[PDB]
């Protein structure tokens, strides 16, 4: 039997693909570009790529399990882009959080001195870093390969997760002392929901995929749930960061 | 409104030289500039062009490679650097302005000229009628010819007319083959379909003796004509 | 293709570049609308800082450019041209405390401004000036002359708090607006810093709007 | 009192004017609107060749 | 005596009402019941003009139906080549609060004005190559609401001080002053023959003025609130007016009374501009609810809608040759529809 996880994953994939595509079109053609929209657009593109790749990767699972998949190049190309999109999404979320806490803490500099090109430069640099890390990851996966992959992933986790947490705790604190507004609790709830989502969907995929590299085993029934929790995030993000 | 050029003189073959054209009395930064040449006893010949903002620096084939054209806006100056001068580069050089927008009249104002002497697939314009005796008070008609039709799809017709009086710089009469310039009397007119044109002067009077030149502006290598001369 | 329309396209692109360059500078300045009763300290606020249609004035503070438009000269139905200032960042307001006859009209105009459809969010600023004149006048004559319902003690602090409440209570939708308040003084220039704090809070809210948080 | 006399004079001047019946004004409006019917591209679209937009 | 004067005025107004009613032989709708309806017309946007930063308030077509001029509250007055979408000139204004613009018939000058209470004339065909301020008219005591050229040397201006003016440009003095309104004058339109003009002035009334003699000829008092737009019918014997009460009305100068009213139950927003087509059969009105409507001036039925914008449509104009209609909006975009 195909695990129910794959069925729900195929159910949730098209909706997320369509939602992210709609957001991409709206941001690109209907809205006047501002610094945050660049980040949102790149995040949406990465989400689209990841989602399409996982959709094809579950289709191929059903095929190898039921029908057939004799292809060699296409599946590898799909998986490479899958991990590419995942990493890019993580990094872009971490960048957005820092860019909405710099905006709140230093308003005058943000409105009077910020270069007009900084968002694009940072997005391109993060794209390049993601490509480099993904290539270094693909080229190897025996002990040395596991060592390098573990170091790389642990470094990325330890550098980016605390950055997001620190930024999103500073932001809420500084929008609590001087928020004379009585209805500001809505923003507080939204910020807390962002952190919960990021933690719950940024720990599992990377950490379990590292222990997978090193062990090949464990994951009694965890890995499938992890993949589902990671694909839910891509669908959820457009609502959290744009509509709310 | 005035332009004055300087830098001419006597130069040995194979040397180098630099001309200068200083503009005053108008907005220099909004005008494209042109350099034009005149042989000692022949007609005009386009040399080099530079656009506003320095984004298009088209040159001429006869000098492409050893010439350079550049402008300084804050100082309001135009330059021309020439290297490896030959015996065929002896001529008088003119500085011209042109502005391009819907309804504009390019080539309106010309300079005064500077003389230079060296010691020892294009459109063809024809002005076969090189001499025409005239008498004051009588109408006269000049003719011009082209290789390919100058009419464009957008309804325009790029043919110009210029008058050079004895010992004077040229001046604009009719732009785009139908539109009268600014300041010229109302007795000048011009008409003609593609591949054949004709200028008309009614009630000819003194101050109209000189050489009349044609010009095309449909393509890159801008080309003049032999020129028609009027005598009393 | 384009005989000489290429030059026209170049000119148009240069015009676009200049327009965008100027717009990038026009969006970095904050606009303030200055209202108040005639003969009040409308220009007194401007004079205190180092500053017939519109009387637009400008100044600078902390690397921030401030514009202030005094539209009191216009004598016409405000309903037709008041929508021009929908994008301003403040509605700086002045009321005399002395005079005593300019007060009722002032309340009506303040109430009209607050409950205006356009200024449903723009944070209003309130400046009580002529403080010494009022302090002496209330002692000379009771404030109950124009306040029949007045029942508090004839003391400067009591009367000041009373009128402040009588002014801030016109605001109806307290959830959106962020009406401030400040007792202007004849000396010790501070008003610019008070308008700086207001605009810095408005800037934070605008940044939050741009980001998407709210 | 200053404006009263001027207003009365202005109103009296407005009072005494010839005024045709509405059946003539409507007829003239209809006649003009119908006579120039074919000169209105918006009312009747034009072929894409002539259309300069 | 004030009571006697008011009684005399009321009696005269009653006499005017009786005389006007005596002429109401029939309604325009009853006569027009037989004509074939225009059906439905679906126009489309052919060009989009981009470059303004703030909301655009006014625009005017050239007499050649090729160039146009637009004024925005960001302090910019731009000239657009409609056919190719290029920009010819971009005049920076002294005062950012511009509320009107105009294009001279000959194409040599452009006029603007606003809250500054001054009308500025700009010369486009100078020998220097840059647009310059040619003349500044500073006689009014209120915001300028509209302005139109009669020829290269005379201009008519409407202001919020309840008076209009006819100016000789070269001398810079008020040649004539028109008075009689009560509220602020908002809109202005010149007759095709150029001997009369009308205006509605926020008092629910429209007045007809003689340019050369300088007196009010007729007054129309049909509407219920503030009139924001006015436009002459092509032949010069009728005009349409839009008001804040969300209804349009058509008046005839010779009959001297309201002819017909355009309204619908689902429209509760005011009209900001109006315009006729070349044949006069279609009346195009811009509304406050982000879209414009196309009415049949004879049948009193809605023929079409234009819904390309996303904010309040502030200016609307038709070409002299009737090829396209240009609309501006507070969203800083101009749409040309055909
Ligand atoms: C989204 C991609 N992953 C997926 O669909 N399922 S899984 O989580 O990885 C999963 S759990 C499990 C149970 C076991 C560990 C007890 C087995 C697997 C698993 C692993 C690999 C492949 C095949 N594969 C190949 C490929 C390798 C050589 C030859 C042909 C194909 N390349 C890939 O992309 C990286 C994958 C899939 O991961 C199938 C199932």
């Amino acid at each position: 039997q195909i695990p129910i996880v794959h069925w729900v994953i195929m159910s949730i994939s098209p909706v997320g693909f369509v939602e992210n595509g709609i957001l991409l079109w709206f941001l690109c053609f209907r809205m006047r570009r501002n610094p945050f929209t660049v980040y949102i657009t790149h995040l949406s593109i990465a989400d689209i790529s990841l989602l399409f790749c996982i959709f094809i990767l579950s289709i191929d699972y059903a095929l190898d399990y039921e029908l057939s998949s004799g292809h060699y190049y296409t599946i590898v190309t799909l998986s490479v882009t899958f991990l590419f999109g995942y990493n890019t999404g993580l990094y872009l979320l971490t960048a957005i959080s820092v860019e909405r806490c710099l905006s709140v803490l230093y308003p005058i500099w943000y409105r009077c001195h910020r270069p007009k090109y900084q968002s694009a430069l940072v997005c391109a640099l993060l794209w390049a870093l993601s490509c480099l890390v993904t290539t270094m990851e693909y080229v190897m996966c025996r002990n040395d390969c596991r060592a390098v992959i573990i170091f790389i992933a642990i470094l990325s986790f330890l550098v980016f997760t605390p950055l997001m947490l620190v930024s999103s705790t500073i932001l809420v604190v500084k929008i609590r002392k001087n928020t004379w507004a009585s209805h500001s609790s809505k923003l507080y709830i939204v910020i807390m929901v962002t952190i919960i989502i990021f933690l719950i969907f940024a720990m599992p995929m990377r950490l379990l995929y590292l222990l997978y590299y090193e062990y090949w085993s464990t994951f009694g029934n965890l890995h499938h749930i992890s993949l589902l929790f990671s694909t839910i995030n891509s669908s959820a993000n457009p609502f959290i960061y744009f509509f709310v | 409104v005035q332009l004055v050029e300087s830098g001419g003189g006597l130069v040995q073959p194979g040397g180098s030289r630099k001309l200068s054209c200083s503009a005053s009395g108008f907005a220099f930064s909004s005008f494209g500039m042109h350099w034009v040449r005149q042989a000692p006893e022949k007609g005009l010949e386009w040399v080099a062009y530079i656009s506003s903002g320095s984004g298009t620096i088209y040159y001429a084939d006869t000098v492409k490679g050893r010439f350079t054209i550049s402008r300084d806006d804050p100082k309001n100056t135009l330059f021309l650097q020439m290297t490896s001068l030959r015996s065929e580069d002896t001529a008088m050089y003119y500085c011209v302005r042109s502005i391009y927008y819907y309804g504009s009249s390019p080539f309106d104002f010309w300079g005064q000229g500077t003389t230079l002497t060296v010691s020892s697939s294009d459109i063809v314009m024809t002005q076969a009628t090189s001499s025409v005796p005239v008498t004051p008070g009588e109408s006269v008609s000049i003719s011009c010819r082209s290789s390919k039709s100058l009419l464009h799809s957008n309804g325009n017709t790029y043919l110009y007319w210029f008058l050079q009086r004895p010992g004077q710089s040229p001046q604009l009469l009719i732009y785009r083959m139908s539109n009268l310039a600014s300041g010229v009397p109302d007795r000048f007119s011009g008409s003609g379909s593609g591949t054949a044109f004709t200028l008309t002067i009614s009630r000819l009077e003194a101050e109209d003796v000189g050489v009349y030149y044609c010009m095309q502006h449909l393509e890159y290598p801008l080309t003049f004509g032999a020129g028609t001369k009027l005598e009393l | 293709l384009s005989a000489e329309d290429k030059a026209a396209v170049e000119r148009s692109k240069m015009i676009d570049r200049n327009l965008r360059e100027d717009g990038e500078k026009a969006a970095r300045e904050v606009k303030l609308l200055l209202l108040g009763a005639d003969n009040s300290g409308k220009s007194t606020i401007v004079k205190q800082m180092k500053i017939t249609g519109i009387v637009e004035t400008h100044f600078t503070f902390k690397d921030l450019h401030f514009k202030m438009f005094d539209v009191g000269g216009q004598r016409s139905e405000r309903k037709k041209w008041i929508h021009c200032f929908e994008d301003v960042a403040a509605i700086i307001f002045c009321v005399d405390l002395s005079d005593y006859n300019r007060m009722h009209e002032s309340m009506k105009l303040f109430d009209s401004i607050c409950n205006n459809k356009w200024f449903t969010d723009t944070s209003i600023i309130l400046f009580l000036n002529k403080k010494d004149l009022f302090e002496e006048k209330i002692k000379k004559s009771p404030l109950t002359i124009c306040y029949q319902e007045y029942a508090g003690s004839n003391t400067y602090e009591e009367a000041a708090a009373y009128i402040q409440c009588q002014f801030e209570d016109l605001n109806k939708r307290k959830d959106t607006k962020e009406i401030y308040t400040h007792f202007t003084c004849a000396t010790d220039t501070k008003n610019a810093q008070f308008i700086f704090d207001a605009v810095t809070d408005v800037i934070i809210k605008n940044n939050l709007k741009d980001c998407g948080l709210f | 009192i200053a404006q009263a006399r001027k207003l009365v004079e202005q109103l009296k001047m407005e009072a005494n004017i010839d005024r045709i019946k509405v059946s003539k004004a409507a007829a003239d409006l209809m006649a003009y609107c119908e006579a120039h019917a074919k000169e209105d591209p918006l009312l009747t679209p034009v072929p894409a060749s002539e259309n300069p937009f | 005596e004030l009571d006697q004067l008011r009684q005399e005025a009321e009696q005269l107004k009653n006499q005017i009402r009786d005389a006007r009613k005596a002429c109401a032989d029939a309604t325009l709708s009853q006569i027009t019941n037989n004509i074939d309806p225009v059906g439905r017309i679906q126009m489309r946007t052919r060009r989009t003009l981009r470059g303004h930063l703030a909301k655009i308030y006014a625009m005017h077509w050239g007499t050649d139906s090729r160039l146009l001029v637009s004024a925005s509250q960001d302090g910019k007055l731009i000239i657009w080549d409609s056919y190719t979408t290029n920009k010819v000139h971009a005049i920076p204004l002294r005062s950012s609060w511009v509320m009107t613009c105009a294009y001279a018939p000959s194409g040599n000058y452009v006029a603007c004005g606003g809250l500054d209470n001054i009308c500025s004339i700009y010369n486009l065909k100078t020998r220097e190559g840059n647009v310059r301020v040619s003349r500044e008219l500073a006689g009014h005591t209120g915001y300028l609401s509209c302005c139109r050229f009669l020829d290269d040397n005379q201009i008519v201006t409407s202001s919020g001080d309840t008076t209009c003016a006819l100016w000789d440009i070269e001398t810079g003095q008020q040649t004539t002053t028109f008075t009689g309104h009560t509220g602020d004058v908002m809109s202005l339109s010149l007759a095709p023959d150029t001997r009369l003009f009308v205006s509605g002035a926020c008092d629910a009334s429209a007045k007809l003025w003689d340019v050369r003699e300088g007196m009010c000829r007729q007054t129309f008092t049909g509407h219920e609130s503030d009139i924001n737009a006015i436009c002459f019918f092509p032949n010069g014997n009728a005009f349409a007016t839009g008001s804040d009460d969300a209804t349009c009305r058509l008046f005839d100068l010779r009959a001297d009374q309201e002819l017909m009213t355009y309204s619908h139950d689902n429209i509760i927003c005011g009209i900001t501009s109006v315009s006729f087509s070349k044949s006069g059969r279609l009346l195009l009105a811009g509304y406050d609810d982000f879209n414009c409507n196309v009415w049949d001036a004879l049948k009193a039925d809605r023929a079409g809608v234009l819904a390309g914008h996303d904010n309040r449509v502030s200016c609307l104009g038709v070409t002299d040759d009737g090829m396209a209609v240009a609309t501006g909006s507070w969203d800083s975009f101009l749409k040309i529809w055909n």
